[PDB]
């Protein structure tokens, strides 16, 4: 069975994944747009 | 609405902001003697 | 006074072991060729 | 013995001050 | 105790006079640069 | 040259292994007297009636103390601020019972340390240095004056001066908190910022200069051999040091001017500790830490405790217990 | 070429606020720790955890505001917003002390972030990472005091609360309950801090007073150039001065600066070890020989026994309000008190 | 109350006013 | 230099103060109203001056149960009549 | 250097010093296992902490009998 | 709409600060 | 035997001896009271 | 058993003091130039 | 200061170390019983 | 404590035998 606290755990885990996922998506996006000049 | 720097002298900015700080902090000190936290 | 009866040897060895280590190292540095 | 021990350590420290000051390696300008 | 008191008073007086006469003995001139400061 | 001239030349000589100087002529005998009396008293002095209530406190090693509990115990509360030299006592036995060693030691020490400060000015002048190292030392000196002299003066007794011992120090501190709420005093708070800040900046500076040492040595030797005493060139790259620290925070929080940096290193702990000393020296006249006891009240008038009220309970515990036999009346007024 | 290298480029660009890979950990955690503290001290109570007002909103001032530890009944609960205690209710979370674990945990990861930043920046600029190494001392202190200590005790309740007066209370508790001043690990800590402040002052003063005249100005700061090859002050004159004043002096600038790292860093590390013992009540509370003598001999008195009487006062007088979960009722007649007071 | 705050602002502005006025007319600052 | 315009150039510009003569007073007033409307109490669960105790009680509403802490606080809040 | 019977046997096991797989190799897979390990640690911690409470898991001395 | 890291950094601090100062200003007039 | 090339001389200068002895003695002076208890 | 409580420190220093003297002399001999 | 020409280096060879340590250890093994009494 | 002392000294002597034999200065014909 899924206890309240296990549901709590899943909520925590997803939240963390979202924060990290969004942070990296945004940082990758920005880095792709704003490149360093070098050749 | 120019982004031109130096249009408002930095000494005026510093004085006004400085007086702003004094006023806000002064208010906080007043509050130590009135309403909540005043012991009264 | 009812002190710990190992305090004396603990203090003595605490001083002597590392002091001796340093003295050994110092003296053999001095004796090295200049 | 405790007192002897404390005074001994103190005495060694004072002796160390003497050697550290008067028998230091002299600083030398190269 | 009277003898101790006198002994200390003389000792203290001796060193204090050393201090005072010492600093009166041309102290500004005791530096490695400009000596004539009077 | 006459005898006095030669003497003055030797006293003020820049070539003595330890500088003497005119401040030194007072410093040397006074510090030797304080040191010798301290050492003899710490080892062998009998119990001292500190609080003037015929309840002698043992400070010395031979009378049952270790290094941590031992002290030279302050002079009797019956004495107060009265001058109690050996010759005012009927006997050494009386002088010892009443805490005479403490007066002898602290007065010689304070004079000797004041001259230590003058001596620092003096040698700087003989060597053609700038003069203000002595100003930095004025901070710990002021702090010593605060606990050994100024506090006793304000409270009316050398029995309230800081004891010359490790546990005696803690005693002084705890009683001080009970009686002045020193933790809640902004000058002690500035003191803490001074010493925490001093230790932080000590570590920071040390680490930054160490981080940027120019390679002058191999891996099998100490990097310290890469600097030679008296060399003309700097031993580390200050540009690298600044380039690191500026990026750690942001460019303009970093000092690039070494003179400005070293002035800041001097000033921060020195100013903080001057305030610490002034904390003790003004709490000496009972202008005490902030008192927010029952400052927060609800709509009915119920006291709503804050952390200040919890501090106050701890202070009360110290207050009611200290010198448990000395107070006959309800208020501790000194 | 390749998203990782592209991201690395951008993260490590020389901008006003350096970011780096470390910044991904540091900036959010440090921001949330600081923001957590400001939020709690401005708006949040400690009524349900401590029976205390703790915010500007309730009438506290800068000295008395705090973010307080959770109630003792919470034990060492992580107290996550979505956890079984608050169950996702933000208001209840605040009332249960959830901001305390919030700030402690984000603060811990932020400190990890900052030290990683020190490493990252040192590697990029090409300096040795001694600043990071030195930072291990603040980390040992934070971890031992805010994590290890309460973890050995009954609950987070006994960790320090984040506040000025609250921290003062923590000090006094350690005196009364742990006799913490008697602890040689704390004593070494004191030595490192005061010795560090001493070194800071004396070195700063020494440099400033052995400066070479490198300009005509009476204000001497202008007469320094960041790129100059020459020492700005005289090591030789400094050494002579201190040799003659104090008996010894530095002669080696590298040793000098390493020692400045060593002293306060070692001091803080030692104090951390003592606090780890205190997590377990493994105190330096007593000297047994002192107690055996004092118990048998009612005329034997030292400053050590005097301080224990003060400690006993502290415990009895502060415990009922400081430890409300214990429901102490100490009748007036059992309170230790000297005469009159 | 308001009278106190008004005197404050008037006396307080006066100093910066002397400086601002002289800066405007290239005075001997 | 790092590539951004200096702060001293920004905070002495007309554009800056035109923007911030609006945004600064606005944030300040929003903060004032967060408290003056009493919303601050409700968001954070902080007692108003009349919400520390019920009329007669002198006992603190201390949380004593880890897992029923939420309910306990709710109960304490109901007991405020 | 000295050859020995056992040294000859073990030789192949110390022969590939410095040999690498090109570029990122198995790094992405490693990251997955790291993430899974992190979640695992979080689970056992929250169980011990009583932040995660599971049916039939009584984290107490009275765990079995 | 072009932002900088510094701009973001400054405003994550400055924006709440002003809001909080308004809040604390208001608190000075609360009476029990 | 063929000599080991990894060998290095070890050093402790006088200042380090004095610093080290100071550390040890002061630590002993500090810890001794707790050893005797 | 009721032994002399100084026997332990007496024995330890009896061994350590001369042993240390010898080790100091030996090591500084080794460190001299070959 | 001008160096002292009377200075001589001192030596203890390994065998002498071993002999000396044996003397000391065996003396300690012999006398220890009497020190404990 | 006595037993520990006796056994400790004995153990040192046995270790000494090992070094004196296997780690002796080798005798060399000049
Ligand atoms: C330096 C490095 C730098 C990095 C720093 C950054 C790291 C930040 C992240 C770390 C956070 C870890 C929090 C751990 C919380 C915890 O522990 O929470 C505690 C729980 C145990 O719960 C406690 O358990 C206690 C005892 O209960 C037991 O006994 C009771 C009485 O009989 C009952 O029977 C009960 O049911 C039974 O469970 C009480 O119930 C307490 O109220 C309850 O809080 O353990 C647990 O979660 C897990 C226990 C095992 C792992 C612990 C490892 C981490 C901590 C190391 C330090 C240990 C401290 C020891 C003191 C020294
Ligand atoms: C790096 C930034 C960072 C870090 C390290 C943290 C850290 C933390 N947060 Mg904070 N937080 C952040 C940013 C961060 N936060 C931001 C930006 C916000 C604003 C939205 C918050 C708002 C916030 C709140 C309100 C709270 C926290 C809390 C916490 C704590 C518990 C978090 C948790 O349990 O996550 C669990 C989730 C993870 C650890 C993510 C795991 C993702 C894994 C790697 C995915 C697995 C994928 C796998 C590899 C795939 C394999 C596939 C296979 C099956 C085939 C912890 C100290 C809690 C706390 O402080 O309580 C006291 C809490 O209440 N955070
Ligand atoms: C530099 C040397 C020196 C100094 C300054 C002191 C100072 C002190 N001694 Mg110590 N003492 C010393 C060396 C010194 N001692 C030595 C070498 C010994 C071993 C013999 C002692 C043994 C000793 C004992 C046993 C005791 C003292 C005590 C004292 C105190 C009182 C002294 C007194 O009453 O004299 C007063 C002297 C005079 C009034 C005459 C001075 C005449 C001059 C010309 C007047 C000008 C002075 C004036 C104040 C201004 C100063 C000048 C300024 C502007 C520069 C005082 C702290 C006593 C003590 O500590 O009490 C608690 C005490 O019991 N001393
Ligand atoms: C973390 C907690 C904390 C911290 C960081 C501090 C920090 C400080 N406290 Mg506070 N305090 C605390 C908690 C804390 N306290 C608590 C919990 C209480 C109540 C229990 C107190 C009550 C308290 C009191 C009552 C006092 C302090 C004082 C101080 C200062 C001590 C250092 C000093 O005086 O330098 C100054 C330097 C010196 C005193 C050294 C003088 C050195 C002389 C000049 C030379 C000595 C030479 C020596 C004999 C020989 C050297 C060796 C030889 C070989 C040459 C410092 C600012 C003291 C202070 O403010 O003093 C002004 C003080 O009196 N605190
Ligand atoms: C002579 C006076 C004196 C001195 C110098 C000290 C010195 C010390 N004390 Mg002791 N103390 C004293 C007297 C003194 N104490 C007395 C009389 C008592 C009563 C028993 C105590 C009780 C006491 C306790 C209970 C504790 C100490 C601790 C310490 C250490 C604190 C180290 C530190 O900086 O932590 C400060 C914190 C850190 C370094 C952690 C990291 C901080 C990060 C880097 C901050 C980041 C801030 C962020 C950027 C900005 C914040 C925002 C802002 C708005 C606030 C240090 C050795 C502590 C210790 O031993 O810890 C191991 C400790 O817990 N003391
Ligand atoms: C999950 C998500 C969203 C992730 C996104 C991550 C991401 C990419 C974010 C980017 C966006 C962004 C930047 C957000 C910012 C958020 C934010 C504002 C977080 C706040 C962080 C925070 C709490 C910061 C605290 C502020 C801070 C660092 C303060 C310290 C400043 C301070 C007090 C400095 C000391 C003062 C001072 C002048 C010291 C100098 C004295 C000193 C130490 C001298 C030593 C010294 C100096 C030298 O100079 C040189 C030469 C030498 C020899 C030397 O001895
Ligand atoms: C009869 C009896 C027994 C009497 C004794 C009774 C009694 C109470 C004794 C006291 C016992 C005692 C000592 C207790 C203290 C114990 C204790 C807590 C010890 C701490 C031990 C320890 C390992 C702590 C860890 C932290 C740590 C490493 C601290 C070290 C502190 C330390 C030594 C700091 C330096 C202090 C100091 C004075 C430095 C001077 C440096 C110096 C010469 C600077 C001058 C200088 C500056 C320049 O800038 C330049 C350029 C030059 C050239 C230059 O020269
Ligand atoms: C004018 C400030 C008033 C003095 C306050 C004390 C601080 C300065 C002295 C510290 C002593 C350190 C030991 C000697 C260290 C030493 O040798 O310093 C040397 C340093 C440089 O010497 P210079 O010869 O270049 O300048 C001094 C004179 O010759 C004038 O040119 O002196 C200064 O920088 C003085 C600066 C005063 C200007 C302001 C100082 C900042 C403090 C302001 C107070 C604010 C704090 C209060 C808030 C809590
Ligand atoms: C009026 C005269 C006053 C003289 C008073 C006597 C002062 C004694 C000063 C300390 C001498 C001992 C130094 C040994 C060690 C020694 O000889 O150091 C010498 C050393 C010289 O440094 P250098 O830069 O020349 O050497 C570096 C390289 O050689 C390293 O390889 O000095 C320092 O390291 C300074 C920092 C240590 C500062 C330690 C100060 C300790 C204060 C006393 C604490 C003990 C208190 C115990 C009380 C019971
Ligand atoms: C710049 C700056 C700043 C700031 C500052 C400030 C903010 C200030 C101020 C100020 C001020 C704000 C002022 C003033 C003034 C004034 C005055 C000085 C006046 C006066 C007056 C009088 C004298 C009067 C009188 C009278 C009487 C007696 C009676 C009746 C009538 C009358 C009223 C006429 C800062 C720090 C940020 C930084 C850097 C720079
Ligand atoms: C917790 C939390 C969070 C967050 C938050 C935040 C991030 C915040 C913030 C915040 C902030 C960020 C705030 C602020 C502020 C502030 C203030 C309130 C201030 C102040 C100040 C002052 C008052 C000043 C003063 C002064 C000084 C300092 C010194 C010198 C002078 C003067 C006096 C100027 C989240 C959502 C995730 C979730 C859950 C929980
Ligand atoms: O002598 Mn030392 O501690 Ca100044 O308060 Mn009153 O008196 Mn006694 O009592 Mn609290
Ligand atoms: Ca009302
Ligand atoms: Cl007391
Ligand atoms: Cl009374
Ligand atoms: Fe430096
Ligand atoms: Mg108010």
């Amino acid at each position: 069975t899924i206890t309240p606290s296990l549901k709590g755990f899943f909520i925590g885990l997803l939240s963390g994944a979202v924060v990290l996922g969004l942070t990296f998506a945004v940082l990758i996006a920005i880095s792709q747009i704003d490149k360093v000049q070098r050749s | 609405m120019m982004s031109e720097g130096g249009r408002i002298p930095l000494w005026i900015v510093a004085t006004v902001a400085g007086m702003g700080v004094i006023v806000i902090v002064g208010l906080f000190f007043y509050g130590a003697y009135a309403g909540l936290g005043s012991s009264l | 006074m009812e002190v710990n009866q190992l305090g004396l040897i603990a203090t003595a060895l605490f001083v002597l072991v590392p002091s001796v280590f340093l003295i050994i190292l110092y003296v053999q540095t001095e004796s090295q060729q200049k | 013995m405790e007192t002897i021990t404390y005074v001994f350590i103190f005495a060694c420290i004072i002796a160390l001050f003497f050697f550290a000051i008067f028998f230091r390696e002299p600083p030398r300008i190269t | 105790m009277e003898t101790l008191k006198i002994t200390v008073y003389i000792v203290v007086t001796f060193f204090v006079l050393l201090f005072v006469f010492g600093f009166l003995s041309g102290d500004p001139a005791r530096n490695p640069k400009r000596k004539d400061l009077e | 040259a006459n005898l006095w001239e030669r003497f003055c030349n030797w006293v003020t000589s820049t070539d003595n292994r330890l500088y003497v100087g005119w401040f030194g002529v007072i410093m040397i005998p006074t510090l030797l007297a304080a040191t010798i009396c301290f050492v003899i008293a710490f080892i062998a002095a009998p119990p001292v009636d500190i609080d003037g209530i015929r309840e002698p406190v043992s400070g010395s090693l031979l009378y049952g103390n270790n290094i941590i509990t031992g002290a030279v115990v302050p002079s009797s509360n019956a004495i107060g601020l009265h001058f109690y030299p050996i010759w005012e006592a009927a006997s050494l036995d009386e002088w010892l019972y009443n805490g005479g060693p403490y007066q002898l030691i602290i007065f010689h020490f304070l004079l000797g340390a004041s001259c230590y400060m003058g001596r620092q000015w003096e040698l700087s002048y003989r060597l053609g240095m700038r003069p203000w190292i002595c100003v930095a030392y004025s901070a710990p000196l002021a702090s010593a004056f605060a606990v050994f002299l100024i506090y006793p003066i304000g409270q009316g007794s050398f029995s309230d001066g800081m004891p010359l011992g490790i546990s005696g120090t803690f005693n002084f501190m705890i009683v001080f908190q009970a009686e002045h709420n020193i933790l809640m005093h902004p000058f002690h708070q500035l003191g803490v910022a001074g010493v925490f800040g001093g230790a932080l900046f000590c570590a920071m500076h040390g680490s930054l200069v160490t981080s940027s040492l120019i390679r002058e040595t191999t891996e099998t030797e100490s990097a310290n051999y890469g600097y030679k005493f008296g060399q003309e060139e700097e031993t580390y790259n200050i540009v690298a040091a600044h380039g690191y620290f500026g990026r750690l925070i942001f460019q303009y929080a970093s000092f690039n001017n070494s003179r400005s940096l070293h002035f800041f290193l001097a000033a921060w702990p020195v100013v903080g500790v001057w305030f610490a000393a002034l904390g003790i020296s003004t709490m000496a006249f009972n202008l005490n830490g902030f008192n927010f006891n029952h400052s927060v009240i609800d709509a009915k008038g119920n006291v709503i405790n804050t952390w200040a009220d919890i501090i106050n309970r701890a202070n009360l515990g110290m207050e009611v217990m200290h010198e448990r036999n000395a107070h006959n009346f309800p208020l501790d007024l000194a | 070429r390749g998203w990782f290298d592209i991201l690395d480029d951008w993260l490590k660009r020389d901008r006003f606020v350096f970011v780096g890979w470390s910044g991904i950990l540091l900036f959010p955690c440090a921001y949330l720790a600081l923001g957590g503290w400001l939020t709690g001290t401005t708006f949040v109570t400690s009524w349900y955890t401590h029976g205390l007002a703790s915010s500007y909103l309730e009438g506290c001032n800068f000295l008395t505001v705090a973010v307080s530890t959770p109630a003792n009944s919470m034990g060492h609960s992580l107290l996550l917003l979505w956890g079984p205690e608050a169950q996702g209710d933000f208001t209840r979370w605040c009332q249960l002390g959830g901001l305390w674990t919030f700030i402690a945990l984000h603060g811990a990861f932020g400190l990890i972030g900052f030290m990683l930043r020190q490493f990252e920046i040192a590697r990029l600029v090409g300096v040795r990472p001694y600043n990071a190494i030195a930072f291990s001392a603040p980390i040992a202190v934070f971890v031992s005091v805010f994590l290890i200590y309460p973890l050995g005790q009954s609950s987070w309740f006994f960790a320090p609360s984040f506040g000025v007066a609250a921290i003062f209370r923590f000090l006094l508790f350690f005196q009364g309950f742990h006799n913490w001043t008697l602890n040689p690990f704390h004593m070494m800590g004191v030595a490192g801090v005061l010795g560090g402040a001493l070194l800071c002052a004396i070195h700063g003063a020494t440099v400033e007073n052995t400066l070479f005249q490198d300009g005509e100005g009476a204000s001497t700061f202008r007469a320094f150039n960041p790129t100059q090859a020459e020492e700005t002050y005289s090591m030789v004159t400094a050494n002579r001065f201190w040799s003659q004043i104090f008996g010894i002096a530095f002669s080696n600038k590298r040793w000098l600066h390493f020692f400045m790292l060593f002293v306060p860093v070692t001091g803080l590390w030692m104090s951390a070890i003592g606090v780890v013992g205190l997590a377990l009540n493994l105190r330096s509370y007593d000297f047994i020989s002192q107690e055996i003598r004092a118990a048998e001999d009612p005329e034997f008195e030292t400053f050590y026994t005097k301080n224990l009487l003060l400690n006993e006062g502290i415990r009895a007088w502060m415990a009922p309000q400081d430890q409300p979960h214990e429901n102490f009722v100490f009748p007036e007649e059992v309170l230790p008190r000297g005469n009159a007071l | 109350v308001i009278a106190q705050l008004t005197m404050i602002a008037m006396i307080g502005i006066a100093g910066p006013m002397i400086i601002f006025l002289l800066a405007v007319r290239r005075g001997n600052l | 230099t790092t590539g951004e315009r200096p702060f001293s150039d920004i905070i002495t510009s007309v554009r800056y103060w035109v923007i911030h003569s609006i945004t600064i007073p606005a944030l300040f007033i929003a903060g004032w109203l967060f408290v003056s409307t009493g919303l601050a109490y409700d968001v954070f669960g902080t007692p108003r001056p009349d919400s520390y105790y019920a009329q007669e009680q002198r006992s603190i509403p201390l949380v004593t149960d880890r897992f029923e802490a939420k309910q306990q606080v709710e109960t304490f809040l109901e007991q405020l009549k | 250097a000295r050859r020995t019977w056992l040294g000859d046997i073990l030789r192949p096991l110390n022969s590939e010093y410095g040999k690498v797989a090109p570029g990122w190799g198995t790094t992405p897979l490693m990251a997955v296992f790291m993430g899974l390990f992190l979640v695992f640690l979080l689970i056992i911690l929250e169980i011990y902490n009583s932040t995660l409470i599971l049916d039939g898991v009584n984290v107490s001395w009275k765990a079995l009998g | 709409p072009i932002f900088t890291v510094r701009w973001v950094a400054v405003h994550t601090l400055a924006v709440p600060t002003i809001f909080f100062l308004g809040a604390i200003a208001a608190m000075q007039f609360i009476q029990r | 035997m063929e000599p080991n090339p990894n060998r290095q001389p070890v050093e402790l200068n006088r200042t380090s001896l004095y610093l080290g002895l100071l550390l040890i003695l002061v630590l002993a002076l500090l810890f001794s009271s707790y050893f005797f208890n």
